[PDB]
């Protein structure tokens, strides 16, 4: 292929590999979830502007708001959790373990 | 070609203002003068605690917001379509859905601040 | 399990958005709509097991069409070997080449 | 939880499935796909206490990094095809990764960690909804993407998700974990003879979700999470005893009971296509969900376990709950191995 | 695969309409009304063939016939012209309702010297037909044989033999 | 060297991605994320895409504020990490830019890569098309058709929408 | 398997191709089956709620085995039709790739050579 | 109703207006005779090239050139 | 349309004779090559027109119109 | 790992021992890095150098095991000239099982890696002998 789907396809692996080894803090691994789904945003309308498929264009955006679908919804699986715990840490999150 | 031109000399023009505003007065820094200010007294604890939010429901509920009327921005190009009533119809349902949204986050007490 | 709803009851819900030879708006038409139509139409009912080996030509020129794999190789080779000719100065380019062109209009 | 709001929103799971089930669009697959996860996270928060706060952040995690995988799958082949057309993959790499995603979704192993924490974790509605519902619309997507799967990466999953379900199901005393692993056990049992003939895999869906309904529905009825009240149950009512003998013999595989039913015919898939190892791995391996299906019957029927005085006054009360088509449903996964044939339907 | 054929410079080399855009925006209807019949004969020949390289005899007649129009145009009413694309050249964005007063004139003297009209609203969008004596392409999208489609099923669907045949079951 | 102007930023955008899934603080993930975001809709925009880049901005910039309040709030510590006062995070944020700038060194040489797939390493401008779009842009037509063919995409994200709000409600409660 | 044969006409219980097969009779032996699979669930029902198991709820058992002996009697009817398309399926294969299923010989045993193997 | 409407309009008049905004918003397009008009005013508006048709021989409602008699018209768009 | 089809008529040509000047003494090399098993007429890509010019004519073409104010 | 396994069994048997125990110890050390890997992430270590000597340990034991079936598996086999004999590689595999018990410092783990890993590698044999398929192509 091109240049540009490197480019693009590399940031999403390396925000894989960045989702995919926690840091003890949650709102990072939401951050990641955020960018990963930037860059599938990126890569597939990227790919729609270069072919040409108008009737696509409907995809990206409609995809994009299917992002806060989840990523809204991860701030609501905090407040709990914070709510649960002074702080936000992954560690505190082991009590489902017996 | 234009606009990162526009881009770079605002950015210049601001970042000059500094460097002349830093580099040419005479400055004296003792260890007094760059304390956090308190009204006169040190404070207690840091300003890094945890700063306990209200608005956390409407803030969720302005991130959906945000795209679920982005979703409605291209609705002037869509006056342009031949089919006409679909697109009214389909327009009409997606802002009655957002009125019947926001008046579940009225009716069940969510924009209101806890605590 | 695929219960397919919307043949059963003639409804169209996605089909539009399928494939790019479709109803587009204002009959735009896609960059490779012509390749596309012909690796439908030759592969229309005869089953996946036979039309991926039936109609692999259509298919590939396709795939050529869509990512211009070939095309960036031999353009690639072309612009290496021009680049190897200038640095021995073997070649000079062609003045319509450098920009004295007078094109057309 | 209001009942309207909580009807909404099983309505709102049963759209995304079914959403999931009957489109011809990948954008359509993960619309409903995240439509079925967001509808189906306030599920287990259903009690409000902090164990269904770590089941659920778990869960969501693992179904969004699933998500992300799918859709980067769905657009590598939107690239190297052109097309939206649910059917088989013109890339290996996004056939890979779709695999990936759905063995995530399904909780197959080696993604089988979140499987039991999250069924312990939540109440036994939500985990019967889960472990039952959510297992239905990721067996459809690879029943639709057939000649595209590795061979070798769904069999290596399959037979990994058998040997470590059997293996984890045998160092547990709570119920729910126990079905977790027999949950992932009978998900590679489906995932090993999927490409050979899906028939058999949708009959093993049909039975595996019949038997873990009446075992999570007794379980209602009995109102017991643990296996020391599934024991002290013989007090209360020996025809639940009775039943949930049936049942977990059933479940381990034994004729003449309907339990034998998919097993049996798996391998009948299995060796015309020359593949003799395997199904003989397999049947070896799942001797141990056998076995502690047969553990937990000497704990709860077979057995007289010490009771306490208090149960007295449960004598005087008989059960008012809504057992929902509970003999029905128990009749079909004790005595359907005579009508064997009816799996024709299913073609 | 084959060599692509491609026409020689030769080949191409016609006296090409060298005049701005705001020239041909303001006789553009004249145009449109006059020289209608290769305009839209070349275009047809452009829809059918699908080719460039099919259709380059009547790109050089529509290229001659557009330039007989604008040596008619030069001939009677060349200053009232100049005037008109010269007021439509000055906008930015070229419109055409900022000079109605020198577009008035300028179809004034051509009807009253040459005896054109200018078409109504909507006329020079109308869908017409075109008299061509080049015979259709029987396959202009280079498509080769077809694959034979599977067989498909007849007959009376008779009862199974001996039932299920399935191990045991004699239905 | 301005043919490669979206390979420039194509490759401020792995810089940004690297920078914020390098995850030391989430003020300056967010920073990163920002920076990331803005570099995309430019390299979009490049390709003709103006309303989906603008668009994509202003909806990551939102979020990223409603973040950037929730980790204020919520997600804080008395010493956060910039970059540097981490070694885990400094270390893999190096690694990180070594990665992305062996690959572009390795792509700037013989003009082609391996990684899984296949690319090349001329620039992006070669696989435009050469015609005109007539008096309309393409992605401002197909977005517009959303509501005149689209109505089944319409009517179930307007359902999410509306089930997530409730979902927001019901999580949210405690009791 | 056969996706393909239910691709022109789907979500279709029994097409008019199984119209031409005999129904199945009312005394099939697995209809009874499923009527006494029914008959077992209402006693099922009336144990589990601690009822008379054999006089309690004449009219619920009765429903029971009708609604079995119903859903049973219309899944054996798609049994038998599936079987029927599969028969007939592979009888017309059969029949339209005759180089792919060459006859065999019959040899005699007076012509066919068996190895003795002597058991002592 | 009466009694409600005085009510919440002397209670909170913003959500009346908005909501008689939204019924009429709602209730007339159906009522107004002008929506065709819109219909083939959007359909009148020439986005693509007219390609003209081969002449077999019998097309006796399409023109030869745009200025015949026959054909869609737009006098009433003149008009209105 | 004629004077944009008589237009990349004229580029092609003139990109394939020089064409050939340029790789004369490669081996294997077949000039005017197709990548298309197809003989239908494709439409040209960007790379194909502007590969041998320089890079004031690629910036004004390919990126002409986005960037122009 | 498909071009380890078929580097190793293209080689014939009994003829150079040296490259046959290379390519032994070069899939036991795949196979050790697999193991150590998953080690190290499932259950942490406490300090960065207890986590490399164990992932050390691990690819040391399987290695050790990996070259010594094979120099056993190919010295029998050039030693009974029989090299398609299955009792060869049960000898390899009984080796092997001595080895583990030596690197465990524990005589019944040796006995018992020795008798199911010399069954399970005279099956090996076999199913190579016979053309036995493990992950069948559907082909009805
Ligand atoms: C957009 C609006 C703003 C535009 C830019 C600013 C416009 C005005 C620019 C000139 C301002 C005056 C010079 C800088 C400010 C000096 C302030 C001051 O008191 O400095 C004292 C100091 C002198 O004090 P000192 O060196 O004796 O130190 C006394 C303090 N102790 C002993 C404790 C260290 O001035 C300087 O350091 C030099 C100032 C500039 C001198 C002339 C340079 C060449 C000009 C041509
Ligand atoms: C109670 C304890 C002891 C139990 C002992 C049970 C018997 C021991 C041996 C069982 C082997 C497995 C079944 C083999 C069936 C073979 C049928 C057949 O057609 O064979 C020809 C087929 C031939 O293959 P094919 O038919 O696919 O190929 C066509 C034929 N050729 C080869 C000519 C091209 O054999 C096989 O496929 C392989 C057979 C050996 C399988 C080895 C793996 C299993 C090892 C034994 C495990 C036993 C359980 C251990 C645990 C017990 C509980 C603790
Ligand atoms: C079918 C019409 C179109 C409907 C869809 C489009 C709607 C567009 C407008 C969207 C409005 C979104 C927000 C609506 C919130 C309604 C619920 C609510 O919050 O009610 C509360 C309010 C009483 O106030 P209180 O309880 O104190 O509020 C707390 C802080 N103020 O309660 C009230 O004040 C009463 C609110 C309900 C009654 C309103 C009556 C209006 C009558 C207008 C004239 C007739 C219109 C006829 C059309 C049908 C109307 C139902
Ligand atoms: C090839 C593809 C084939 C696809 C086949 C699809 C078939 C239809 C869908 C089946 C999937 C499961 C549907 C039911 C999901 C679980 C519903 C549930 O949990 O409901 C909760 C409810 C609670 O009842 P109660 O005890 O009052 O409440 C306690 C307080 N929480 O109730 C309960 O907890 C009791 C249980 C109620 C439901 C039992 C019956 C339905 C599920 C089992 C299937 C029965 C046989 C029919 C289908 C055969 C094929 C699967
Ligand atoms: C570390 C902290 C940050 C430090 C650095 C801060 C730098 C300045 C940050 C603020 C400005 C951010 C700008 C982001 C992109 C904005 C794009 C834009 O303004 O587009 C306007 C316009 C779109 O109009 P369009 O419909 O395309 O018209 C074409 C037909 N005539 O576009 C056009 O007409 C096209 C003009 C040429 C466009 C070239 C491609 C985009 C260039 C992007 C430059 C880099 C932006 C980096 C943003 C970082 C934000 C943190
Ligand atoms: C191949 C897969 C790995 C790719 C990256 C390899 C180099 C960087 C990582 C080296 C190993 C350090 C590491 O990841 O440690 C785990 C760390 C969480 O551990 P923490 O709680 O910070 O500290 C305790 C012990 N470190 O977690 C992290 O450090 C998470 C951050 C990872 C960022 C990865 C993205 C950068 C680009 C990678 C290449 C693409
Ligand atoms: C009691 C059952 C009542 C069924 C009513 C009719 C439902 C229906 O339309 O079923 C159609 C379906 C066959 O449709 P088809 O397009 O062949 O599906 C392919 C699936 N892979 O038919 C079937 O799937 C029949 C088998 C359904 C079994 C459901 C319970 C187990
Ligand atoms: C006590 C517990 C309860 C009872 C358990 C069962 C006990 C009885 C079964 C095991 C008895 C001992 C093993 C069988 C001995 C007799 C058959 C045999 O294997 O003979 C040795 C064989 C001789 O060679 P030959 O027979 O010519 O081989 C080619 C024919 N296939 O030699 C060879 O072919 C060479 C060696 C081949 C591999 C042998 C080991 C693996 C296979 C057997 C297991
Ligand atoms: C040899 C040898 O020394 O074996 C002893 C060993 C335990 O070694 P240790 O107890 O440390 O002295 O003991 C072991 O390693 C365990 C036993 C070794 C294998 C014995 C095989 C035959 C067992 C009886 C089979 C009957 C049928
Ligand atoms: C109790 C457990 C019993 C297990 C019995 C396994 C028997 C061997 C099956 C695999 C095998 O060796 O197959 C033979 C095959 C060589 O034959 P062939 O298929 O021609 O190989 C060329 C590659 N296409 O070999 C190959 O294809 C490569 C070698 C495969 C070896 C698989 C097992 C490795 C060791 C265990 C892990």
């Amino acid at each position: 292929m091109s240049l540009v789907y490197m480019n693009i396809m590399m940031a999403f692996t390396v925000s894989l590999t960045g989702l995919l080894m926690y840091r003890s803090h949650l709102m990072s691994s939401l951050l990641c979830l955020e960018g990963m789904m930037l860059s599938l945003f990126i890569l597939a309308t990227l790919m729609i502007l270069n072919s040409h498929f108008t009737l696509a264009s409907m995809m990206p955006i409609i995809l994009l708001v299917f992002a806060a679908c989840e990523a809204a919804l991860g701030l609501s699986l905090l407040v709990m959790v914070s709510n649960t715990y002074g702080t936000d840490y992954v560690q505190n999150l082991n009590l489902l373990q017996c | 070609m234009n606009l990162m031109i526009t881009l770079l000399t605002n950015f210049t023009l601001a970042t000059l203002l500094v460097t002349i505003a830093f580099w040419l007065p005479q400055l004296n820094v003792y260890s007094e003068k760059t304390s956090p200010y308190e009204c006169g007294f040190d404070p207690m604890g840091s300003a890094r605690l945890p700063f306990s939010m209200k608005f956390f429901l409407v803030a969720i509920t302005f991130l959906l917001f945000d795209l679920e009327i982005a979703l409605l921005l291209p609705l002037p190009w869509a006056s342009q379509t031949t089919n006409l009533n679909t697109m009214l119809t389909m327009a009409l349902l997606l802002i009655f859905l957002l009125a019947v949204s926001l008046a579940y986050e009225w009716t069940q007490k969510g924009l209101e601040w806890t605590e | 399990p695929f219960f397919d709803v919307q043949k059963k009851l003639g409804v169209d819900l996605d089909h539009w958005m399928t494939i790019q030879s479709a109803e587009q708006p204002h009959r735009i038409p896609a960059r490779c709509h012509a390749f596309e139509k012909e690796w439908i139409e030759c592969a229309h009912g005869i089953g996946s097991i036979r039309a991926e080996k039936e109609c692999k030509i259509e298919f590939e020129d396709f795939r050529e069409c869509l990512l211009r794999q070939k095309t960036m190789k031999r353009l690639n080779a072309i612009k290496r070997q021009r680049d190897k000719l200038i640095k021995e100065g073997k070649y000079t380019p062609p003045p319509h080449h450098s920009g004295q062109e007078d094109l057309r209009p | 939880m209001n009942p309207i709001i909580l009807i909404i929103i099983l309505m709102t799971v049963m759209l995304g499935t079914i959403i999931v089930m009957i489109s011809t669009h990948w954008l359509l697959i993960w619309i409903g796909f995240e439509m079925n996860m967001l509808a189906i996270i306030p599920i287990m928060m259903k009690k409000h206490n902090p164990r269904a706060t770590e089941a659920s952040t778990k869960y969501f995690l693992t179904q969004s990094t699933a998500s992300m995988l799918l859709m980067m799958a769905i657009i590598i082949n939107l690239m190297f095809s052109g097309q939206w057309t649910v059917m088989k993959l013109f890339n290996p790499m996004a056939s890979m990764l779709m695999t990936m995603a759905l063995a995530m979704k399904l909780g197959m192993a080696p993604f089988h960690f979140w499987v039991p924490e999250v069924t312990q974790g939540i109440p036994l509605s939500s985990g019967l909804i889960l472990l039952t519902w959510q297992k239905l619309a990721p067996m459809s997507v690879l029943y639709q993407i057939l000649p595209s799967i590795n061979l070798d990466l769904i069999l290596t999953l399959s037979i990994l998700s058998i040997t470590i379900g059997g293996w984890g199901g045998l160092n547990q005393t709570q119920l729910r974990k126990i079905m977790a692993y027999s949950s992932i056990a009978h998900m590679g049992w489906m995932t090993a003879v999927l490409l050979y003939n899906p028939t058999m895999t949708l009959l093993n869906l049909i039975i595996y979700i019949i038997m873990t309904s009446t075992m999570f529905t007794l379980f209602m009825a009995n109102s017991t999470t643990t296996t020391l009240s599934l024991s002290h149950t013989w007090n209360k009512a020996p025809i639940m005893t009775i039943l949930v003998l049936i049942t977990l013999l059933s479940m381990g595989g034994l004729p003449p009971l309907s339990g034998f039913m998919p097993k049996w015919m798996i391998i009948q898939e299995m060796t015309k296509n020359d593949s003799i190892i395997l199904p003989t791995l397999m049947a070896i391996t799942a001797l141990l969900n056998l076995y502690f299906y047969m553990r937990l019957t000497y704990s709860t029927a077979l057995t007289m376990f010490p009771s306490t005085n208090n149960m007295k006054m449960k004598w005087q009360f008989p059960t008012t709950k809504r057992m929902t088509l509970l003999p029905t449903m128990t009749v079909l996964s004790t005595m359907l191995l005579p009508l064997t044939p009816i799996l024709s339907i299913l073609e | 695969p084959g060599i692509v054929e491609l026409p020689s410079l030769e080949d191409l080399k016609v006296q090409e309409v060298k005049v701005s855009s705001s020239v041909l925006k303001a006789a553009a209807h004249h145009y449109g009304a006059q020289c209608d019949k290769p305009n839209k004969e070349f275009m047809l020949c452009r829809w059918e063939e699908k080719d460039p390289r099919r259709c380059l005899e009547e790109g050089k007649l529509v290229n001659q016939c557009a330039l007989e129009f604008f040596r008619q145009i030069k001939r009677h009413c060349a200053e009232p012209f100049t005037e008109y694309w010269t007021c439509i050249d000055y906008s930015g964005l070229q419109l055409f309702r900022r000079c109605r007063k020198e577009q008035a004139q300028f179809d004034k003297c051509v009807l009253d010297k040459l005896g054109w009209v200018r078409p109504d609203l909507g006329e020079l969008s109308k869908v017409t037909k075109v008299k061509t004596d080049r015979p259709l392409p029987e396959n202009p999208y280079h498509s080769r044989a077809r694959p034979e489609p599977n067989p498909e099923v007849e007959g009376d669907l008779k009862p199974a033999r001996h039932g299920s045949r399935l191990f045991f079951w004699t239905m | 060297m301005m043919t490669y102007i979206v390979f420039i930023l194509s490759i401020i955008f792995v810089m940004g991605f690297v920078g914020f899934s390098s995850k030391p603080s989430p003020i300056y993930g967010g920073l990163g994320l920002i920076v990331s975001g803005g570099v995309g809709c430019g390299i979009v925009l490049n390709f003709g895409g103006s309303f989906l880049g603008l668009m994509v901005f202003l909806i990551y910039l939102g979020g990223m504020m409603v973040v950037f309040g929730y980790t204020t709030a919520m997600a804080t510590e008395q010493y956060p990490e910039v970059w540097v006062s981490n070694k885990v995070v400094l270390g893999t944020f190096i690694t990180g830019l070594l990665m992305e700038f062996l690959m572009v060194y390795y792509v700037l040489k013989d003009k082609e890569v391996e990684i899984v797939f296949k690319f090349n390493g001329m620039g992006d401008w070669v696989i435009y098309d050469t015609g005109d779009s007539g008096f309309f842009s393409e992605e401002a037509m197909g977005i517009a058709a959303l509501y005149s063919y689209g109505t089944w995409l319409v009517i179930v994200t307007g359902w999410s929408l509306l089930i997530g709000v409730v979902v927001i409600m019901e999580i949210t409660r405690g009791n | 398997m056969m996706t393909g044969r239910q691709a022109r006409a789907p979500l279709q219980f029994l097409p008019d191709e199984a119209r031409s097969l005999p129904p199945p009779k009312l005394t099939d032996p697995r209809l009874a089956y499923i009527g006494f699979l029914g008959y077992c669930s209402g006693l099922i029902d009336n144990a589990i709620r601690r009822r008379p198991v054999l006089s309690a709820g004449l009219h619920r058992q009765f429903l029971y085995i009708t609604s079995f002996v119903f859903v049973g009697y219309y899944l054996l009817k798609r049994q038998d039709y599936m079987y029927a398309v599969r028969d007939h399926d592979m009888f017309s294969y059969i029949k339209s790739h005759p180089e792919d299923f060459p006859e065999k010989d019959k040899k005699t045993y007076r012509e066919v050579f068996e190895e003795f193997h002597p058991v002592r | 109703v009466a009694a409600f409407l005085k009510n919440v309009w002397a209670k909170e008049p913003v959500l009346v207006a908005s909501f008689a905004i939204a019924g009429l918003a709602v209730i007339l397009p159906t009522l107004s005779p002008y929506t065709k008009y819109s219909l083939m005013i959007n359909r009148a508006t020439p986005y693509n090239y007219p390609v003209p048709l081969r002449d077999d021989g019998n097309m006796p409602d399409v023109p030869s050139h745009p200025q015949d008699p026959q054909g869609p018209s737009l006098e009433w768009l003149k008009r209105l | 349309q004629a004077e944009k089809d008589r237009r990349v008529l004229q580029m092609l040509r003139e990109n394939l004779e020089e064409e050939a000047t340029i790789m004369k003494d490669v081996p294997g090399w077949k000039v005017g090559e197709s990548v298309f098993h197809t003989t239908r007429w494709v439409t040209p890509m960007m790379g194909e027109l502007y590969g041998l010019r320089t890079g004031e004519e690629i910036l004004s073409s390919t990126y002409g119109f986005i960037w122009y104010t | 790992a498909k071009t380890l396994l078929h580097q190793y069994w293209d080689i014939p048997e009994g003829t150079e021992c040296h490259r046959k125990t290379y390519a032994a110890t070069s899939i036991g050390g795949a196979s050790g890095l697999v193991v150590s890997a998953y080690s190290v992430a499932l259950k942490t270590p406490t300090s960065f150098l207890e986590g490399v000597a164990r992932t050390g340990r691990y690819t040391f034991t399987a290695a050790a095991i990996g070259a010594i079936f094979g120099l056993t598996s190919c010295i029998s086999a050039q030693v009974r000239e029989k090299p398609d004999d299955p009792l060869n590689y049960l000898i390899g595999g009984c080796a092997g099982g001595l080895t583990l018990g030596a690197r465990t410092r524990s005589y019944g783990i040796g006995a018992a890696a020795c008798a199911y890993m010399g069954l399970t590698a005279a099956l090996v044999k076999m199913g190579q002998l016979e053309g036995w398929k493990v992950f069948a192509e559907p082909k009805v």
